RNA sequence: CUCUAACUAUAAAAAUCUCUCUUCUC
């Protein structure tokens, strides 16, 4: 479909009918929708990003960070230590068949899975630490979006990661299996583990 | 092995006194195991804990051994308990202590024929140590008059 | 020296005073001597103060105010910031802070 | 036992906790929007933003 | 050292034909397939289990979705 | 009339565990003495605010169950020999009483205020923290 | 040469020290 002729030609699948633009040439963000209204506004899915790599400026400013694209912010905190800092192409290609894995279970395209698990994820409340030496006891708190985001993420990938340690099952898989977990609410998934045990002790120091 | 929790049901009810053996710290207290009710894992938090000052927290803590514990909250729906140490007295140590030994002793008891049948530990009390704890409130009082009584 | 011209007792000229005792360190103190305020407020918080009005039977309501006559130490009074320590030129001025708000 | 509720911020009252890590401001609710209760939250945000709370009924005071 | 984990042989490293009936049985009825996927039910090593991963593509049993170094996907062929 | 079923608040509230008491418009047969100590965990809070909101919920929950829709606060500081001042979180207890559905009216402060009396106990030069 | 109103709330422990002491003129 929309053929075109080339002396340098490109691939067909590449070079067929996307003015549609998908994540990885196949994963578009049309209807990706956004569930969480205190979180609309905090997920960037809205600008169509063509792969999970992008050379931008998005820490010189206070809340530029919001606009960073959410498969980015994943790829990101993928990215471990000094290690994985230096090693951006291998954190893209993990994420790619993250996706990929996504889709191959219960099909739901992806990206619908995996901004659910992020919304899921998140603990709304708090433990502030308030008492100054004598009564040195946390208080309750509620938590900004962009820091319920934040966390979605850092669980995410603390629990890939901790999985994925020493263990066969490869980091995309583990990454995989917990986005699937969390876009459900099954405590299987570290990250809702952890997001419940925060609720819970927020709701102890009420 | 050890499973099929010594008391009736796997969730600890409202206001019960039971006993914890430290398991894991994070930063959060002790979140760790029963050993009078079900081993299901459930929270202790620091300031639920010291009654004193909080001057030695590893000298506290003493992983690997068992420690009173008062049931506030559970969770009845996914399996979490909020326990502490810091609704106690002495003389509710006193009777802590006394279940420990009581739940101990059917505990080595049941485990030894289990271990020596094969025979899942579970069908052990369910067969024996239930129906016992109906008849005469604690199987181990029955086992005393089982000894004079056939 | 001399701390203040009143030595910071506003008795001149009466030979003793009955002493009346602090809200808060609850110490025996000159009445004088016996730094004190009029904590008048209404008595809701302010946050609340909608709410209430129409949870209530007796619309247009009076809304009461409590008061207290709090006695404070010299002690508990500077300690809690309530009074400031101040420069002797600047002590001296025995004018009321100018109505906190208006 | 989730009567969720929503409230957008419509200012930034300041900053508490001895810390200074977590700030205070006003918000309303979504339902309703007559009313509005102060609220400390941990983390950054602005006005427009809206926050997800299961309690309603919280006026937390400064905290030192 | 003290190994409180006692991990035992956790599965096998030589096939069998037994292994090979299951393997060919729940060759389908699992959409997803990888190489740590396929090991976790007891039954290879795993370093043949990239040669057993290559038997799978002979005669249309499973479809391939990835087959990268490291990490490849498929699902049972429909 | 709105045939409202009068009853009264009696807010007791203290630097240290405050407390809810219904009853009848005299204080004749009790209702539900069950205060914010009843319902909060540590002690660091048996005068929390939110232990008086708490315990104005429940009482609340009791007074619909018992038919009162209409009470009549009667708010409590110890005066006497300490502070004459309300306890921090009573003003929450209200609040959480006006929001949960209960009719109010008739709101009174019985905090005692005697003419100097006996003595606060103490000693001379006062607490010595 | 015409104005009289609002308002809040910490107090956990910290004990001690033997040094050298030095000089201003057109
Ligand atoms: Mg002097
Ligand atoms: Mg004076
Ligand atoms: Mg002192
Ligand atoms: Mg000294
Ligand atoms: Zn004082």
């Amino acid at each position: 479909f929309v053929p075109v002729e080339l002396a340098t030609t490109i691939p067909v699948e590449i070079q067929q009918a996307q003015q549609e633009i998908k994540l990885f040439n196949k994963w578009s963000f049309e209807d990706v929708e956004v569930k969480d209204a205190s979180l609309v506004d905090y997920i960037q899915i809205s600008k169509p990003i063509y792969v999970a790599h992008t050379a931008g400026r998005y820490a010189n400013k206070r809340f530029r960070k919001a606009q960073c694209p959410i498969v980015e912010r994943l790829t990101n905190s993928l990215m471990m230590n000094g290690r994985n800092n230096g090693k951006k192409l291998k954190a893209v290609r993990i994420v790619k068949h993250t996706l990929e894995i996504i889709n191959v279970l219960t099909d739901q395209n992806p990206l619908q899975v995996v901004v659910d698990a992020i919304i899921n994820s998140g603990p709304r409340e708090d433990t502030t630490r308030v008492g100054g030496g004598g009564a040195a006891r946390r208080q309750a708190v509620d938590v900004s979006p962009l820091r319920r985001v934040n966390q979605s993420i850092a669980l995410l990938t603390i629990g890939a990661r901790e999985a994925a340690f020493r263990n066969i099952k490869t980091i995309a898989e583990t990454l995989a299996e917990e986005l699937i977990n969390a876009a459900k609410g099954s405590s299987t998934s570290y990250a809702i583990k952890k997001k419940d045990e925060l609720e819970r002790v927020a709701k102890s120091n009420r | 092995t050890s499973h099929c929790r010594f008391y009736e049901n796997k969730y600890p009810e409202i206001d019960d006194i039971v006993m914890v053996n430290v398991q894991q710290i994070a930063e959060m207290g002790a979140y760790v195991k029963l050993l009078e009710y079900d081993n299901i894992e459930g929270m202790i938090l620091l300031s639920e804990l010291s009654r004193r000052r909080i001057r030695s927290i590893q000298k506290l803590i003493r992983v690997g051994k068992n420690d009173v514990a008062v049931v506030l909250r559970v969770d009845k729906e996914k399996g979490y308990i909020d326990l502490s140490k810091r609704r106690v007295s002495s003389e509710d140590i006193i009777k802590c202590e006394e279940k420990y030994q009581k739940s101990k002793t059917v505990h080595s008891i049941l485990r030894y024929c289990a271990e020596k049948f094969q025979i899942p530990l579970e069908e052990l009390y369910k067969t024996i140590a239930w129906p016992l704890s109906r008849k005469f409130g604690h199987a181990y009082e029955a086992f005393k008059l089982s000894i004079i009584d056939e | 020296p001399k701390k203040r011209a009143s030595n910071g007792r506003n008795k001149k000229g009466r030979g003793h005073v009955k002493p009346v005792r602090c809200v808060n360190c609850s110490r025996s103190v000159p009445k004088d001597k016996a730094i004190k305020r009029m904590a008048i407020r209404n008595i809701v918080e302010a946050a609340a103060i909608r709410d209430l009005s129409e949870a209530s039977v007796y619309a247009e309501y009076a809304l009461p105010k409590t008061y207290n006559k709090l006695h404070y130490c010299i002690s508990c009074a500077i300690h809690a910031r309530i009074v400031r320590v101040r420069s002797r030129t600047d002590r001296r001025i025995r004018a009321p802070p100018q109505r906190p708000r208006f | 036992k989730t009567p969720v509720t929503l409230a957008k911020v419509i200012k930034v009252l300041g900053r508490t906790g001895s810390r200074g890590g977590v700030t205070q401001v006003r918000v309303e609710f979504l339902e309703d929007t007559t009313r509005t209760i102060v609220r400390n939250v941990k983390g950054p945000v602005r006005e427009g933003d809206i926050l997800v709370l299961m309690e309603s009924e919280r006026e937390a005071r400064r905290l030192r | 050292s003290k190994k409180s984990h006692k991990d035992k042989a956790k599965h096998a490293v030589v096939l069998d034909q037994d292994k090979f009936d299951r393997i060919m049985k729940e060759a389908p009825t699992y959409r997803y397939v990888s190489v740590s996927v396929l090991v976790d039910r007891f039954k290879l090593g795993g370093s043949l289990a990239r040669v057993a991963l290559r038997h799978l593509e002979n005669e249309g049993i499973i479809k391939p979705v990835s087959k990268h170094s490291k990490q490849a996907i498929y699902t049972r062929a429909t | 009339d709105n045939s409202q079923v009068f009853g009264v608040a009696r807010i007791f509230a203290s630097f240290n565990d405050t407390f809810v008491h219904v009853t009848d418009l005299s204080g004749r047969e009790t209702i539900a003495r069950v205060t914010g100590g009843m319902k909060v965990k540590a002690d660091r809070d048996e005068s929390s605010p939110y232990a008086a909101m708490l315990a104005a919920q429940d009482v609340a929950a009791k007074c619909k169950e018992v038919g009162i829709t209409a009470v009549h606060i009667k708010i409590r500081a110890t005066g006497g020999t300490r502070s004459k001042t309300p306890g921090p979180g009573g003003q929450a207890a209200l609040r959480a009483l006006a929001r949960s559905g209960l009719r109010i009216g008739r709101i009174e402060d019985v905090t005692p205020v005697p003419s100097d009396s006996t003595r606060k106990k103490g000693g001379r030069r006062g607490r010595r923290l």
